[PDB]
């Protein structure tokens, strides 16, 4: 799978002859191949079917999730825990079990997290499968001089293949004979209109010539013949799909922030250990015990609920997205939208609707605009003049297309119409504001029609007049406005008729250039009442000689048409530009149309100008003007092929409104890379196969759901099942909102750390009874902390999020030193002091004053000293003093919950005050209530002192942590106050997360 | 990267900041931590003011009282060879440490050791738990009372020829009055004889029914010759109000002990405000494993 030979732009053998072609692959132009020869080749190289994707089993996708995120930190934690239980078990028959529990718990936090993340990734895959539909297809091949329809998988290189309007081109063909055949090259090349396939050659580029049919394309109208030049995976879209499969994914931004988080967490772990190692050696301990102390401190610096909390956090935002029809296959792809700063979009199928619609109309010397939006939410065009009625009769009659049988259910715009795209657009507009055309057509019987001619350049027909008072004959004709203008002498103004003096002839010329400059295609409609005295009701006007007056007709008005953009396209582009997101158009369409759509959607702001526009406004050559005075630029693909790396960098560095036109799929990838070489996130939004390699390499691919291709749908990361484009705006908003909340939840789960390690440090250094047990830390680590941390995600915005610039990746991280200074430095310290207060209170009320506790650990833990004197002289047995230590653990845990109240409240808001935002978050309130109920339950249920070792507390001890909490609240409130009044000051660059 | 974030010479920065930054941050942390320390200290001083010096506010975790012993046996096992002298040294050093506090030289003069009844007697109340009448007075407890286990005649206390002693002791509790069982028809078998009301009885036995035969003659030594604690040494007024206070002791000689075999001996005190616990094996009773292997 040579990628460099697949990265190259397609080459071909188009510029040849029919004899050279038949001489190279071997084939009879009039008899085709022989069946024996056909099978010899079929077996020689392989069926004409693309290779299936590389599959994967479900246990594999579950192992990936098990060894991921920070499941490594926890895997070792678990392994270390069971190692210590092994050694402790084989060494003594009476070892503590703080390790068999610590290890099965840690392990569960990893297995459970993997199951949840998994379930998510499977849910998305099923709905993805219910879309991959495949109805078998069969092609028409001519062998031994006979026509046969065989499965698409049996076509080989060399046989003759015939196509008919409505069928799909089986393989890459070389047209040999055509009969007004047109094909839809929208998915592969990106051409919105049907390009006619002619046996003659026209352009050096194989994608532009007409003598080649392509894979996955469809023949709109006409029939054609051709020799199969390319077959199987070796086809154009085969090499493209192969390129998509042989590319990388990338590395999500969110995954880099989490990696940096683990980096800092380990930094502080080895720091606390090497330091308490030198300190313990300064106190007289040996090297074996001191080494074991360095192990215990590193293990304590492991947030286990941070994994489950972060997973639930990410999972919550994805549901909000799925409620509005935005599905993500992975789980972290939910944040990439908010961090995006450059959106590369596609035109055909993404920015547009890929369907032709009547845009502007000319009548009564006045331009009228029609509604060209999917759901028909706009302005009508004043249907009160007689002119419009005559126009409806002209277009509705002189038109041969008709809705496809059985569409009585779909809407007027999304139904299937058999015919050209122009007659279809006209039929839809008439059926839209003029009622049923089928009755309008049966109301006037068509007598004689002369089909569109290459010489006449017009389409005319005569029908009877439904006027019950006028039995005359009506004649209507449509065609190019110039040809029709040369055939009139009257004008239907407001109903009456008038001559064609040069005043209205010039108004017609300016109208023609107005509709033409708009990138639209205009047509002219005229009609005339045939005198029933010279052509009675019985006379038959056979289409042979001049039976109708070609000239002296009555011109009614012009009718333009073009593919309009989707409803929320301009507003969404404006919203993205408002948020500081650079919008760059990248499409393989004609530049004359790309520039117009760009100006119409907001990419090229009205007023900005290109170098050619300046040369045209001044009437001077283009090589004289300076390119720095041009803000917007249109880069052609042909020119893009010959450009250096620095030139592309300068193109993106100096032009703010860029539009890349006539770019091949391979070139689309080069543009995305040119944006990433400089340092920023990219989101590619597309639909066809030409978009497959761009969505894969982009930081986040957005594929259309209904109008998208299966390859680009399988290679993307986000799917728009409703084809609505406003979802992009919703995504960029949610991506930010869920980011500031992760910051809050991390500072919350990190604040509780300090009051969890300090007891052991003072234990080894100061020699006092153990303040915080292991089964209590587990109760806080996975009990109290979680619900509140999960609730911190439901926090609304503080300021307008859709107003700030995109975050810089090289400077604004997710976890900086400003957070560590708060959680580890200021709040956690106060929480630890409060805990040590409740501790000393419990031991002083029972008999051990703070002066006699220093130096007691060695005898406090001896199992054979049944007489330990306290500050008053009482003798305490071993189990009696242990019961008090356990009650001190219970109250320490309750103190943690009490200080967590004020921590969850000061963590709710980052800058704003509580009296401003407000406690409108019901989940947070529920978190506080549940957090308290759980602590009371664990401390007063019969049987806890035998299972978990938590004894009941006396009512006066629950109030030992209240002052510390109030103080935490007041300190953080004044902290958030100086930041507001003093922007950019010390408190901001020192404590503003 | 590696080098610049460590020390650049244009902005004169170390690790990231300049000299004035490290100073602003260090000064802030010093003031912050100083305030934290002062607040914690104030909240601890008010705690020193809340409690009383002559009496622990809560006395529910130490009741009833335990029963400790000397020597200091690890795992509650006393195993030693009658030949190798370096086998029972860890035991004798403890026994001696305990008895070394009852030396007559320590108990001298009128204070604060007053002479009490040589025969068990009733309680003695030296007033309330106040500082009004100064330091209270405690009864004297002579070493010699313990006849064959006193370290005055046979320093080793018995371990020298296969006859060990075990000095039992009741855990000191402030304001605790020991209450012995009454003479009513319901009383254990053992306790019937020598019902000295003023004496709290202590009686050892065998954990299993089999071991009975392998255990010989349990000879208890104590005040007045009884196997108990005289009620006159109660109650205890606490260290602050009764420094130089001695708690009664009871010696137990396990004469006629079978050789080369682990014997489980359970000793138990009896009384009203005495209750045992299936979890704490030292509350009221105690277990000892003796094996005089020779
Ligand atoms: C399984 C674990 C590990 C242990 C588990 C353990 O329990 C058990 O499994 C047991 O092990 C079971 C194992 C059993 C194994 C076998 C047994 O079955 C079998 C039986 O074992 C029994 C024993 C058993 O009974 C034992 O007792 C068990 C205990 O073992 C440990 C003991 O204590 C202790 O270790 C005993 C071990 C042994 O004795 C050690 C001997 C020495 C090594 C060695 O010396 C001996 C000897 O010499 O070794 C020789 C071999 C040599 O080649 C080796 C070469 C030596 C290299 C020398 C270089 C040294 C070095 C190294 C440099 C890097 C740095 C440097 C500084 O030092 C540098 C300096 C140089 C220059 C020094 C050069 C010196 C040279 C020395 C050498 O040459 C030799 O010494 C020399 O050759 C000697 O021969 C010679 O004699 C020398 O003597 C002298 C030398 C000196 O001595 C020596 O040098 C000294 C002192 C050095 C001093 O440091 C110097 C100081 C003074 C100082 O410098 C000084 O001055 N300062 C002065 C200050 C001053 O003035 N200040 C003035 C101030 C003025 O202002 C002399 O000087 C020298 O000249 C001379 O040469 O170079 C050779 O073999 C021989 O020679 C040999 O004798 C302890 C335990 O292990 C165990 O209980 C036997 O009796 C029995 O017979 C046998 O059958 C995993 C742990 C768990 O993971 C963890 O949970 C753990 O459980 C907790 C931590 C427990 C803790 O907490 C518990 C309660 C609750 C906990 O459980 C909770 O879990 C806590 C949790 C933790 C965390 C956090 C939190 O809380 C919770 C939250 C977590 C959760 O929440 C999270 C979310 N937040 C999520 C989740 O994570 O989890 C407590 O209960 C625990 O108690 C507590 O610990
Ligand atoms: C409480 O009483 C303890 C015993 O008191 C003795 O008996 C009472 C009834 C009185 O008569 C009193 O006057 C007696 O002293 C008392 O402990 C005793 O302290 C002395 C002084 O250190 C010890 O004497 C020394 O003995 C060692 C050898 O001891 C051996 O036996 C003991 C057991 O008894 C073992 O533990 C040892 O390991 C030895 O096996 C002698 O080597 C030592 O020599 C020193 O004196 C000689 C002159 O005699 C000098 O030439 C040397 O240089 C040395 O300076 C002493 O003779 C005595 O052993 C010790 N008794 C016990 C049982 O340990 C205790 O201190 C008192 N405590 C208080 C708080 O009042
Ligand atoms: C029994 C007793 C109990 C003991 C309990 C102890 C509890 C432990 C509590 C806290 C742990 C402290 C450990 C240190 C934490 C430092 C935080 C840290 O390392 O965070 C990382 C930051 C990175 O941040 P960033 O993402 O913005 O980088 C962007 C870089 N880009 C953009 C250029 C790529 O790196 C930096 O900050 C740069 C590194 C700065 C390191 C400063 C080291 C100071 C440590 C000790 C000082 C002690 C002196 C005491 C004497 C004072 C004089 C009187
Ligand atoms: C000595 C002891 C020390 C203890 C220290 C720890 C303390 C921590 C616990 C509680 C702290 C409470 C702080 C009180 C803050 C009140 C703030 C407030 O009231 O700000 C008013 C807001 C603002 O409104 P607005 O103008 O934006 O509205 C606009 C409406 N429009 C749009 C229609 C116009 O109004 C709103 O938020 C809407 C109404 C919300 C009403 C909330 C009431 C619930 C408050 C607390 C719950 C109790 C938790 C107890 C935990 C213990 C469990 C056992
Ligand atoms: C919207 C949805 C709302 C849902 C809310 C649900 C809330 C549920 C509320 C209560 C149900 C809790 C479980 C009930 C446990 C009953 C245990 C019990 O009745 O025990 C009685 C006996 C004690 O007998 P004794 O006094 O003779 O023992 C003397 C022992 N001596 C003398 C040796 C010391 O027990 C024993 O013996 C053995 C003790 C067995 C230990 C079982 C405790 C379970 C341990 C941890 C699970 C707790 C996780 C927290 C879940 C929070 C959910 C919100
Ligand atoms: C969403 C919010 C979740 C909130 C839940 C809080 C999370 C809790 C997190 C960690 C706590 C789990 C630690 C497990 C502790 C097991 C302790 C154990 O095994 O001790 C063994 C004891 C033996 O004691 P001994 O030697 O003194 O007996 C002497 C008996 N003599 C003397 C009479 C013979 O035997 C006994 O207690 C026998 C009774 C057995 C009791 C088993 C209780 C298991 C409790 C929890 C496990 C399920 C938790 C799953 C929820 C995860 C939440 C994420
Ligand atoms: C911003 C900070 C907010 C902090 C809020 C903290 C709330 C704390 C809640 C309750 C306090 C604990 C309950 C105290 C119960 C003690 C029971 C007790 O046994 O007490 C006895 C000792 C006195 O012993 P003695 O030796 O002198 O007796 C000598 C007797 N003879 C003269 C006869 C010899 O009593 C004493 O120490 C009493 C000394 C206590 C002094 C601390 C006062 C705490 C301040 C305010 C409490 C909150 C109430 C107002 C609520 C406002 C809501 C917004
Ligand atoms: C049980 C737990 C109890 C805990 C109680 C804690 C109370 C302690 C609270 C605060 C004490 C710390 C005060 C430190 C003052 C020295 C700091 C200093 O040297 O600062 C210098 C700067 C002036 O330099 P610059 O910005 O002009 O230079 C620009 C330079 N460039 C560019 C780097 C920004 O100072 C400034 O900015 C002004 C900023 C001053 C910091 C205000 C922080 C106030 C926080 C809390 C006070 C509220 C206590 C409420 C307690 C109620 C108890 C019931
Ligand atoms: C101490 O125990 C010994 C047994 O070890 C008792 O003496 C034995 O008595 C039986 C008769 O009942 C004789 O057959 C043995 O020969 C005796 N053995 C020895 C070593 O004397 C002795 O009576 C017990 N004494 C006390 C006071 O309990
Ligand atoms: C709001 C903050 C900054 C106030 C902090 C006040 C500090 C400085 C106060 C509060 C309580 C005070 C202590 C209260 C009681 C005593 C006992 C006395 O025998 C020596 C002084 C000493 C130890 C005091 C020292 C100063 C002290 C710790
Ligand atoms: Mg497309
Ligand atoms: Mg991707």
């Amino acid at each position: 799978d040579l990628d460099e030979l697949k990265k190259e732009v397609s080459m071909d053998d188009h510029k040849l002859s029919l004899d050279e072609l038949h001489n190279k692959y071997g084939t009879d132009l009039t008899r085709g191949l022989t069946n024996a020869r056909a099978k010899e080749i079929l077996a020689r190289d392989g069926p004409n079917s693309l290779t299936p994707p590389p599959t994967t089993p479900e246990w594999i996708k579950f192992c990936r999730q098990l060894f991921g995120g920070f499941s490594i930190l926890l895997w070792i934690g678990a392994i270390l825990c069971f190692l210590a239980y092994g050694i402790q078990a084989a060494t003594e028959d009476e070892p503590a079990n703080d390790n068999l529990y610590l290890g099965v718990v840690l392990s569960t936090v990893v297995i459970v997290t993997g199951c949840f993340s998994y379930y998510q990734e499977a849910k998305s895959s099923r709905i993805m499968d219910s879309f991959k539909n495949m109805v078998p297809q069969q092609a028409l091949v001519i062998r031994d001089g006979e026509k046969s329809t065989i499965n698409a998988e049996f076509v080989v290189a060399g046989d003759l293949v015939e196509v008919k309007g409505g069928d799909r081109i089986p393989a890459d063909l070389r047209i040999i004979s055509a009969h007004g055949c047109k094909v839809d090259n929208s998915s592969l090349t990106g051409e919105s209109e049907p390009q006619t396939r002619s046996p003659e050659f026209s352009s050096e580029n194989p994608l532009e010539t007409r003598n080649i049919a392509f894979f996955s394309t469809n023949c709109v109208e006409g029939t054609a013949r051709g020799v199969v030049v390319y077959t199987g995976d070796r086809t154009v879209m085969g090499r493209i799909a192969t390129l998509a499969s042989g590319l990388e994914v990338g590395r999500t931004p969110i995954a880099i922030e989490i990696e940096h988080f683990i980096h800092i967490i380990t930094g502080v772990a080895v720091f606390l250990g090497v330091s308490f190692f030198i300190l313990s050696l300064i106190l007289g301990y040996s090297w074996l015990e001191a080494v074991i102390f360095l192990i215990g401190i590193i293990v304590a610096n492991v947030p286990e609920g941070l994994l489950a909390t972060v997973t639930v956090c990410l999972t919550l935002t994805a549901k909000r997205m799925a409620r509005k029809n935005c599905l993500v296959k992975n789980l972290e792809a939910v944040e990439t939208l908010g961090s995006t700063s450059t959106i590369c979009s596609d035109k055909t199928g993404t920015l547009t609707q890929n369907r032709m619609t009547v845009a502007h109309m000319w009548f009564d010397n006045q331009i009228h605009e029609a509604d060209t939006t999917e759901n028909q939410s706009g302005a009508a065009f004043d249907k009160t003049s007689a002119t419009w009625s005559a126009l409806s009769r002209i277009a509705a009659l002189c038109n041969r297309a008709v809705f496809q049988a059985g569409q009585d259910n779909v809407p007027i715009l999304k139904r299937s119409v058999a015919g050209d795209a122009s007659e279809s657009a006209l039929l839809k507009c008439i059926e839209l504001c003029c009622g049923s055309v089928q009755g309008m057509r049966d109301r006037n019987p068509k007598i004689v029609e002369i089909p569109f001619n290459s010489t006449n350049k017009y389409q005319l027909s005569i029908h009877e007049n439904e006027k019950s008072s006028e039995s005359r004959y009506l004649l209507v004709m449509k065609g190019a406005p110039e040809r029709i203008l040369d055939r009139c002498s009257t004008i239907l103004l407001n109903g009456a008729e008038e001559p064609l003096k040069e005043d209205m002839k010039e108004a017609f010329q300016n109208a023609y250039l107005e509709l033409g400059g708009l990138g639209e295609r205009v047509l002219g409609f005229c009609h005339f009442a045939l005198p029933e005295d010279k052509y009675n009701e019985g006379y038959p006007f056979d289409a042979d000689e001049p039976n109708f007056p070609t000239t002296d007709l009555c011109f009614v008005g012009l009718m333009a048409m073009i593919d309009p953009p989707r409803a929320a396209v301009p507003d969404a582009v404006g919203k993205c530009r408002s948020a500081g997101i650079k919008v760059i158009m990248v499409t393989g369409d004609h530049p004359i149309t790309a520039k117009a759509i760009a100006k119409g959607v907001g990419i090229i702001s009205e007023g900005n100008e290109t170098i050619e526009d300046i040369a045209a406004r001044l009437n001077i050559p283009i090589g004289q003007v300076n390119p720095r005075d041009a803000k917007a630029c249109v880069v052609h693909g042909s020119d893009l092929k010959d450009l250096s790396t620095e030139v592309l960098d300068d193109i993106l560095h100096y032009h703010t409104e860029i539009v890349f036109a006539r770019t091949s799929p391979q070139q689309k990838l080069i543009i995305v890379e040119g944006c990433q070489r400089q340092g920023a996130i990219v989101a590619v939004t597309g639909d066809g196969v030409n978009d497959s390699p761009a969505l894969k390499k982009a930081d986040i691919g957005v594929a259309m759901g209904i109008s998208g291709s299966d390859v680009s749908k399988q290679a993307a990361d986000m799917i728009l099942l409703d084809d609505n484009f406003a979802s992009i705006v919703t995504g960029v908003e949610e991506g930010r909102l869920i980011f500031d909340n992760l910051k809050k939840s991390i500072a919350y789960t990190l604040t509780s750390n300090i009051p969890e390690i300090t007891p052991f440090l003072v234990f080894i250094i100061g020699n006092v009874p153990l303040p915080l047990g292991t089964v209590t830390i587990l109760c806080i680590d996975l009990g109290t902390d979680m619900v509140p941390a999960i609730s911190l995600a439901y926090e609304q915005a503080e300021s307008d999020i859709m107003k700030r610039q995109p975050r810089n990746p090289k400077t604004d991280k997710l976890v900086n030193e400003r957070l560590i200074s708060m959680a580890y430095g200021q709040i956690g310290m106060i929480q630890a002091l409060g805990g040590f207060f409740s501790y000393f209170v419990i031991l002083a009320e029972n008999g051990f004053l703070p002066m006699d506790l220093i130096g007691k650990r060695v005898r406090w833990d001896d199992r054979w000293i049944s007489d330990v004197e306290d500050s008053f002289g009482q003798q305490w047995t071993y189990e009696q003093r242990k019961i008090v230590e356990f009650t001190c653990h219970t109250s320490f845990f309750i103190s943690i919950v009490v200080v967590q109240w004020a921590d969850l409240i000061i963590c709710k808001t980052r800058r704003n005050s509580i009296f401003q935002q407000g406690m409108k978050n019901k989940i947070l309130i529920f978190g506080l209530f549940e957090e308290t109920a759980l602590a009371a339950f664990l401390s007063y249920c019969p049987g806890t002192d035998v299972a978990l070792r938590m004894y009941p507390l006396k009512p006066s001890w629950w109030f030992c942590a209240f002052p510390y909490s109030l103080i935490i609240f007041l300190y953080d409130e004044m902290r958030r106050f100086i930041i507001r009044r003093s922007p950019g000051g010390w408190v901001e660059q020192e404590t503003y997360y | 990267g590696w080098k610049k974030f460590l020390w650049d010479s244009e902005k004169k920065e170390f690790l990231g900041r300049t000299g004035s930054s490290w100073f602003k941050i260090f000064l802030f942390y010093l003031i912050f931590y100083g305030c934290l320390a002062g607040i914690f200290i104030g909240t601890i001083q008010v705690l020193l003011l809340t409690l009383s010096d002559f009496e622990p506010k809560y006395q529910d975790r130490v009741a009833p009282p335990g029963l400790s012993h000397a020597p200091y046996a690890i795992k509650t096992e006393i195993s030693f060879s009658i030949s190798n002298p370096k086998s029972y040294e860890s035991f004798v050093k403890s026994m001696h440490k305990l008895m070394d506090l009852y030396n007559e030289s320590s108990q001298a003069g009128n204070s604060p050791f007053e002479d009490c009844s040589d025969t068990p007697a009733d309680y003695i109340k030296r007033g309330d738990l106040d500082d009004s009448q100064g330091q209270k007075k405690a009864c004297r407890f002579s070493r010699m009372w313990l006849k064959n286990c006193s370290g005055l005649d046979d320093t080793t206390y018995g371990y020298a020829e296969g006859k060990p002693c075990v000095v039992a002791k009741l855990n000191r509790i402030i304001g605790f009055y020991p209450k012995p069982l009454k003479n009513t028809t319901d009383l254990p078998e053992e306790l019937q004889a020598n019902y000295n009301q003023y004496v709290l009885p202590l009686r050892c036995a065998a954990k299993r029914e089999e071991d009975r035969e392998k255990i010989g003659s349990i000879e208890y030594f104590g005040l007045g010759g009884y196997a108990g604690f005289p009620l006159q040494y109660y109650p205890y007024y606490g260290k602050r109000l009764q420094k130089k206070y001695l708690q009664p002791l009871l010696a137990i000689q396990f004469t006629n002990l079978t050789q080369n075999m682990e014997l489980r001996i359970e000793c138990k005190v009896y009384g009203e405000n005495i209750d045992y616990s299936e979890k704490d094996r030292f509350r009221g009773r105690f277990e000892v494993k003796i094996e005089v292997k020779s």
